[PDB]
């Protein structure tokens, strides 16, 4: 089983809670880490993290960013830097920021602007994916 | 080992009675049956440890 | 007449003390005799029960049975000869009805059109397309139980030529032995490698098969 | 990814650029409620 | 022949169990790596590499039905 | 505060001194901000433990320790990289990353 | 010649029935490990490794359609 | 000899087709192996599956018309 | 003609071991890549690895038989 | 004999073009799973699988050429 | 044709040694592969690369056997 | 026979060039997704595939030379 | 007959060849995408990349030794 820890600084949601599995948009991928599983570091993506709770119950999140840390033992723990359930961001926006988004990336000369825009980018799409 | 000198008795008698067998095919496989045996008697010994401790304990 | 007639008794009558004394080894003795047998039932007990339900205690050791005739009945055709190119082939394909028979038991006989149903609805077969689960069918069963008897016959083949080539390398270097002992102490060690190994897991093909059965039974 | 990251950039600064994109993102209060996050002040003094 | 022919083809239809020799190897081989990856051994992942080894031989047995098809 | 208790003698050998510490509610927001230039920084890392107060109860905290092993050559190495099981990006992307929830856990404390 | 060249030449278009079967270890092997790394199993893979087999039987059902032509 | 050769010389150039058997077996399982490691399944991904298993459908456009030009 | 298809009837039924051989690389690698990623050596994987190559070898029992059979 | 063996060493030939089938999708395949990695599609990997698919495919012109020589 | 048809079957079982070179390619590149993902190179892992080799090249004694009996 | 057997002996040593065909599309398929890692495009990886490319075709010249033999 | 078939008897034993030539792609491959990893470049990898294709050309030395034996 797990005990999965997910926290960000700001606000932990679930703490070493016997969960099943988190499937985890790091930015290392979205694997499924069940369980235990070998020590691995993974760095959390802006995705969604969708936490299958040992109970057939996920929830949802987006993540930011942060990392995930996957111990050897059955406790994992996200913490991410950025994690926050699903529930309270924002379509309007996603959307709304996508395109800006975009819109500033064509002039985000160099590619750390660039890049910014389009972590961005990729954020806003990434909040499109639950948006 | 009396469980294994019978079987090869048998083994024997077989291709008495049976024509069909060369005198190299024999060798052979006789060689074959030789060699399982010895790694067996030192397993043969090993063995005992699990099962009558077992049939104790349950 | 005398030769198949015997074959099949001894057959019978190994498995018959083990499946005897066992019976016996609840109450008595056990001097040397019953606890030494008690053993027996015991690597049966414990390999096998490793696996065993699995499919449930109930389906359990009427597989064991099997699992333990197929080795026991390989076993049967491993000292005889002339035996393993005939008596053995002749059990091989006397397991193959039984083989065929095993998936009818459940499969086949409650399912003819779709055994897949109980083996297998969504897989390999195709759940969407009966057709592919039919095709399968034969690869899950009326190919893999012919091929498990032809996978015996694998060893009885790559056993038979063992002993071919052997009789004909002594026969090439009829040296008493002497350098083709040499090879020829390989070819009998390939025996294990092959025959041995192979054997073995055709079994565990009859076991796997036999627990995905009863373990979707 | 790496166009931010072999933009070097923090990973924090990635992560910061995510989170802050999250910080941007939430809907109407809770929105608000980003800037609590956004203590972020911190008196560059640097020696 | 007619007695030459068939004792050659089914020599060459024997060429398709190449296959299925090295497509079972495969299908045992990326669940030794699944199952490296862990946990859902039983049931899930090794009760999909019988549905993977079944459907590699079915193209095994439609090349040793045709060898034996030119042999009896 | 460590500032002339201590930016008077490492008043040099510091490496970044942060103020607005306390003095209206710190968050982690500037545990990342402190962080990610530091990173971005020339002296690099060698050795490094975070003293904090830790607090313990309110009455109590025991200026703690920490180790900082930002160098990213103790996480790549020891038994470390054989607990890591995956490559030098989220090594340093962790280690980036715990630092500021080191930095900031520590700070808070 | 004319009916001897037909059962040995039936035969070696049973070697084309290789690639359909060592690929279908390959198309149901990294379906193995690709639902290792999971999670959506029923659906998005799994249908996936459907309309892979079929793209690979089907150059096992295409080569023996010329091995019954030339036999039948 | 003209006749005869024709049965078993367009069977020898149907063992091609294994080929494009298991090349569309490890294209197909790539893209199954791949879109598991996520999202980008719609378009980019299995729109570029679509090139890679034409450009190996190709080879069986090429040895399937081999076949039929020493049948008719 | 039938001293002779026998002997070019057991060499293309050698050309089924390709896969026994190939598959067996194919099983024992990817227990060698396997067991890398860890700890379950000396159990679970490396015993699934046995198992894997002997359905490899099993059709390399089965095609040896075949050219066992066209020779005594 | 002239007339014979050069109808059935053209369809050997053909027999060639089973490893570009298969190269086309080891190689278009690996790219299928590169930009899974992302994000260099039309940049470097795809460019470079162009110069993957023209240094096998090329392997089957090589082959094709002497099934055209055999045949003309 | 006694004395012919040996030496078109002798050849045809050394297109068996093509799994048995494959497949140590194989077992040794994922033997590459497992030893890049550290650290046990000295026995654990490259030890069973031995264990893999010699089961890969069994498929290619026997198949090299098989060639030799029909040429002496 | 004399003149006839070598043309259906030059097709057969056509067959070597599914390796070299199928061996650069596993080359050339192992530096595009081992450039996705990046970022040693240049000078170490490309550089390698130069050199993998090299040891692959060079079975295939060894080949479409034994195929020249018997033909010039 | 006695003249006829060491011709087609050299050709079957240069098939054996395609074995190994995708047997060095397939470990030039896994040490291309066995070096991205890094770093140990030079020594461990590369020094075993030799080793690893020495075993693999193994196989094509001694079935280009059947080949030249049949034709001299």
């Amino acid at each position: 089983q797990m005990s999965f820890t997910f926290a960000s600084p700001t606000q932990v949601f679930f703490n070493s809670a016997n969960v099943r599995q988190v499937d985890v948009p790091t930015q290392t991928g979205a694997f499924g880490i069940l369980a235990a599983h070998v020590p691995t570091l993974q760095v959390l993506r802006p995705g969604l993290v969708v936490v299958h709770a040992e109970d057939g119950t996920t929830s949802k999140y987006f993540v930011s960013s942060g990392s995930v840390t996957v111990n050897a033992d059955s406790s994992v723990q996200l913490l991410a830097e950025e994690a926050v359930t699903l529930d309270m961001l924002d379509l309007g926006a996603a959307k709304a920021n996508l395109e800006k988004a975009q819109s500033e990336l064509l002039g985000a000369a160099d590619e750390a602007t660039r890049a910014e825009i389009q972590i961005r980018i990729e954020a806003n799409e990434a909040l499109v994916k639950a948006l | 080992p009396y469980v294994l000198g019978t079987g090869l008795i048998l083994y024997l008698l077989s291709k008495e009675i049976y024509v069909i067998t060369p005198e190299t095919f024999s060798a052979i496989s006789t060689i074959g049956f030789l060699v399982y045996i010895v790694k067996k008697y030192g397993a043969s010994v090993g063995e005992f440890a699990d099962k009558l401790n077992e049939q104790k304990i349950a | 007449i005398t030769p198949v007639i015997l074959g099949l008794p001894l057959v019978t009558l190994i498995v018959l003390f083990p499946s005897l004394l066992f019976p016996t080894s609840n109450r008595l003795v056990s001097n040397r005799f019953v606890t030494l047998q008690q053993w027996m039932l015991q690597l049966v007990s414990k390999q096998m029960m490793s696996i065993h339900n699995s499919k449930g205690q109930t389906w359990t050791l009427m597989l064991m049975s099997l699992i333990l005739f197929i080795g026991s009945t390989n076993l049967l055709g491993l000292l005889p000869h002339s035996f393993t190119p005939t008596t053995q082939l002749s059990m091989n394909l006397g397991m193959a009805i039984p083989l065929w028979a095993g998936a009818v038991i459940t499969g086949f006989r409650n399912k003819t059109k779709a055994s897949l149903a109980h083996f297998l609805p969504q897989g390999t077969p195709t759940p969407l397309i009966p057709m592919l689960v039919i095709i399968e069918t034969i690869s899950l069963f009326i190919q893999p139980m012919a091929l498990a008897v032809r996978l015996t016959a694998n060893i009885t083949a790559g056993h038979l030529l063992i002993h071919l080539i052997g009789g004909a390398t002594l026969a090439l270097m009829s040296i008493s032995t002497t350098t083709a002992l040499i090879t020829f102490t390989i070819l009998i060690l390939l025996t294990i490698l092959e025959f041995a190994v192979a054997m073995i897991q055709a079994y565990v093909f009859t076991l796997l098969v036999s627990l995905y059965l009863h373990d979707n039974t | 990814v790496a166009y931010w990251r072999q933009a070097g950039l923090s990973y924090i600064r990635y992560s910061q650029i995510c989170a802050k994109a999250v910080r941007d993102a939430l809907k109407t209060e809770f929105k608000a409620n980003a800037m609590k996050t956004s203590g972020s002040t911190i008196k560059i003094v640097k020696v | 022949i007619d007695t030459a022919a068939k004792f050659i083809g089914a020599g060459a239809a024997t060429v398709g169990v190449a296959g299925s020799g090295a497509g079972i190897g495969t299908v045992f081989g990326s669940l030794i790596i699944g199952y490296a990856r862990n946990p859902s051994l039983k049931q899930q992942l090794f009760s999909y590499a019988i549905l993977g080894f079944a459907l590699s031989e079915a193209m095994g047995l439609f090349c040793l039905m045709v060898a034996f098809l030119i042999l009896f | 505060k460590i500032r002339s208790i201590l930016h008077r003698t490492h008043s040099d050998q510091f490496l970044v001194t942060f103020k607005e510490v306390g003095r209206r509610p710190p968050t982690f927001g500037d545990a990342s901000v402190i962080a990610l230039e530091l990173l971005n920084s020339g002296y690099e890392f060698d050795e490094g433990s975070i003293i904090f107060n830790r607090f313990r109860s309110v009455i109590s905290y025991k200026t703690e320790e920490k180790p900082i092993f930002s160098l990213d050559t103790i996480s790549s190495a020891e038994s470390m990289s054989i607990y890591d099981d995956i490559d030098a990006d989220v090594l340093r992307n962790y280690q980036e990353y715990s630092l500021a929830n080191i930095i900031y856990y520590s700070l808070k404390e």
